[PDB]
């Protein structure tokens, strides 16, 4: 079985190896399409502490094609790591990052204490704490208005029943596992009425001549003997057909 | 900071008659963030009036509170044996919080 | 209605950094503030301050800095406040109060009570 | 450069020596309401962008770029005498076939035969009903039909 050279791979490294991680309430969404999804590299990588795939087999997701891949990347606490799951509830699951119950995709989370935690406390990550209602699945809310717990208007002034909806994380190297910062990226697979150019890598095998073999060139499959050809093809043509509709 | 002063100390009034208590501040405050609240001599305080126009939950209708500018007042028309207490004046907007100065409505 | 829980009787010696907790039940203790009050025996009370339990944001008086500090515990939903450098004339009782309101869309007042912590000092 | 409909397939022909016509626009609304495709072949670069384009009422090119006012929610991007092009959207694939030949006529279509070799097959799911050309001259427009041919 033979396929063209694997090129134009999806920029998965640009998300996982990003120098900055988005906030829980302001998770960074990246779209990947028309590229080779090197899913096996992430699957075999041991740098991830949590690797949960819903609706797709972790060992066979490279064989699944989707219209697009949406990478939602953020930094959260360890205790909130379990909150990133379909059907889950919590502060982050309802106000910062909400996942649908029937979500299809893979969530990969890894501790980033050595990279995100700071001695003085890394407060650059903020999560929504107070909100009027639970956020919709895959909904990004970044409103900074002071939350009004009661009927008294805040008028831009903090006070009774007027608390800031966003809370910062106390990420420190001396913090516990549940309090240590962890970077979580959820790859959601969107499949609509599209050609779905986003696909995983295709295996390639060494070529054999002058022997009955089962050959698979891209979409053309058959069995026969492959020999050197003296014919000339047009640059855009891939295979030649005989007068009896036979390759 | 802002400092308030309230009705003077140890005033005794006969039960069943009108009683009025006053609170005045050196600096002007906002009425939307105002509150008068009661505290028995030996028990936690209880909110009575907030905003000078809204009656607080669990408060009888006979209690009323009002005022404007720097001068605010609290009135009870008929005194009950549940009125032997101390009343406090406070504003609760931004960072400065000025709790009550204390006014003991007593029993003859 | 809600229900606040504090410590019980307390007899101490001057100079001891006293430690008092205040927990809540019956309403969502997620990020609602907690306001603290101290009052001596029959004596008029003054202002201690308040704490934002969601992020642990402390606010105190001009006289209660560098001697009071408060921490947060979401596990038992408790505010843990301590005093340092007390005195022989500091016998009092301490109360805590959260905005009395049920649910996320609730009222505004501070209606209900705790249990009260009596701090008695002698010698 | 009037707005022209796209029924099943558009055949464009140009007899140009100054490369005046070097752009094409495809879509339905062409007002950022729906996805739109814009192709511009400038200098040595042919750039095709599929985005929500707020196209101008009278787009034109300088000798200056005034085609659209804004480009929100992009979905695709690609960079790569007588000129003949065929554009057709089949099964969510926008196929563009191109051919370049010498021109021996001034304002007429030479009576010869030349096959249009395939150029690109963009896997873009865009509903195309109208199209308009982009010019920095004359050209010819034809509409394809589902017919049977012997080659």
């Amino acid at each position: 079985v033979r396929f063209p050279n694997i090129t134009n791979l999806c920029p998965f490294g640009e998300v996982f190896n990003a120098t900055r991680f988005a906030s829980v309430y302001a998770w960074n969404r990246k779209r990947i399409s028309n590229c080779v999804a090197d899913y096996s590299v992430l699957y075999n990588s041991a740098s991830f502490s949590t690797f949960k795939c819903y609706g797709v087999s972790p060992t066979k997701l490279n064989d699944l094609c989707f219209t697009n891949v949406y990478a939602d990347s953020f930094v959260i606490r360890g205790d909130e790591v379990r909150q990133i799951a379909p059907g889950q509830t919590g502060k982050i699951a309802d106000y910062n990052y909400k996942l649908p119950d029937d979500f299809t995709g893979c969530v990969i989370a890894w501790n980033s204490n050595n990279l995100d935690s700071k001695v003085g406390g890394n407060y650059n990550y903020l999560y929504r704490l107070f909100r009027k209602s639970n956020l919709k699945p895959f909904e990004r809310d970044i409103s900074t208005e002071i939350y009004q717990a009661g009927s008294t208007p805040c008028n831009g002034v903090e006070g009774f029943n007027c608390y800031f909806p966003l809370q910062s994380y106390g990420f420190q190297p001396t913090n516990g596992v549940g309090y240590q910062p962890y970077r979580v990226v959820v790859l959601s697979f969107e499949l609509l009425h599209a050609p779905a150019t986003v696909c995983g890598p295709k295996k390639s095998t060494n070529l054999v001549k002058n022997k009955c073999v089962n050959f698979n060139f891209n979409g053309l499959t058959g069995t026969g003997v492959l020999t050197e050809s003296n014919k000339k093809f047009l640059p855009f043509q891939q295979f030649g057909r005989d007068i009896a509709d036979t390759t | 900071e802002i400092v308030l002063t309230q009705s003077p100390g140890t005033l005794s009034l006969s039960p069943g008659e009108r009683a009025t208590l006053s609170c005045r501040g050196s600096q002007s405050v906002r009425s939307s963030y105002l509150g008068w609240y009661q505290q028995k001599p030996g028990q936690a305080p209880r909110l009575l009036i907030y905003g000078a126009s809204s009656r607080a939950t669990g408060i009888p209708d006979r209690f009323s509170g009002s005022g404007s500018g720097t001068d605010f007042t609290l009135t009870i028309s008929r005194l009950e044996p549940e009125d032997f207490a101390v009343y406090y004046c406070q504003q609760y907007g931004s960072s400065p919080w000025t709790f009550g100065q204390g006014t003991k409505v007593e029993i003859k | 209605q809600m229900q606040l829980v504090q410590s019980g009787p307390e007899v101490k010696k001057p100079g001891t950094s006293v430690k008092v907790s205040c927990k809540a039940s019956g309403f969502t203790f997620t990020s609602s503030a907690v306001q603290w009050v101290r009052q001596a025996r029959g004596q008029r009370l003054e202002w201690i301050g308040w704490i934002v339990v969601g992020s642990g944001n402390t606010d105190y008086a001009q006289q209660f800095q560098e001697r009071v500090t408060i921490t947060r515990d979401m596990s038992t939903s408790t505010a843990y406040m301590e005093l340092s450098s007390l005195g022989s004339e500091d016998t009092a009782v301490y109360y805590c109060a959260a905005p009395n309101c049920s649910g996320g869309s609730c009222y505004d007042g501070f209606d209900l009570w705790g249990q009260g912590t009596m701090v008695t000092v002698s010698s | 450069n009037p707005v022209l409909p796209f029924n099943d397939g558009v055949y464009f022909a140009s007899t140009e020596k100054s490369n005046i016509i070097r752009g094409w626009i495809f879509g339905t609304t062409l007002d950022s309401k729906t996805q739109s495709l814009l192709i511009v072949n400038n200098a040595t670069n042919v750039v095709i962008k599929v985005c929500e384009f707020q196209f101008c009422n009278d787009p034109f090119l300088g000798v200056e770029f005034r085609v659209y006012s804004s480009a929100n929610n992009c979905t695709f991007e690609y960079v790569s005498n007588l000129r003949e092009f065929v554009f057709k959207n089949i099964d969510g694939y926008f196929k563009i076939y191109s051919k370049h030949t010498p021109i021996n006529l001034v304002r007429d279509l030479p009576q010869g035969f030349s096959a249009l070799e395939p150029l690109v097959d963009l896997p873009i799911g865009i509903n195309i009903t109208r199209f308009q050309t982009l010019l920095a001259a004359a050209y010819y427009v034809g509409y394809l039909q589902p017919r049977t041919f012997l080659l």
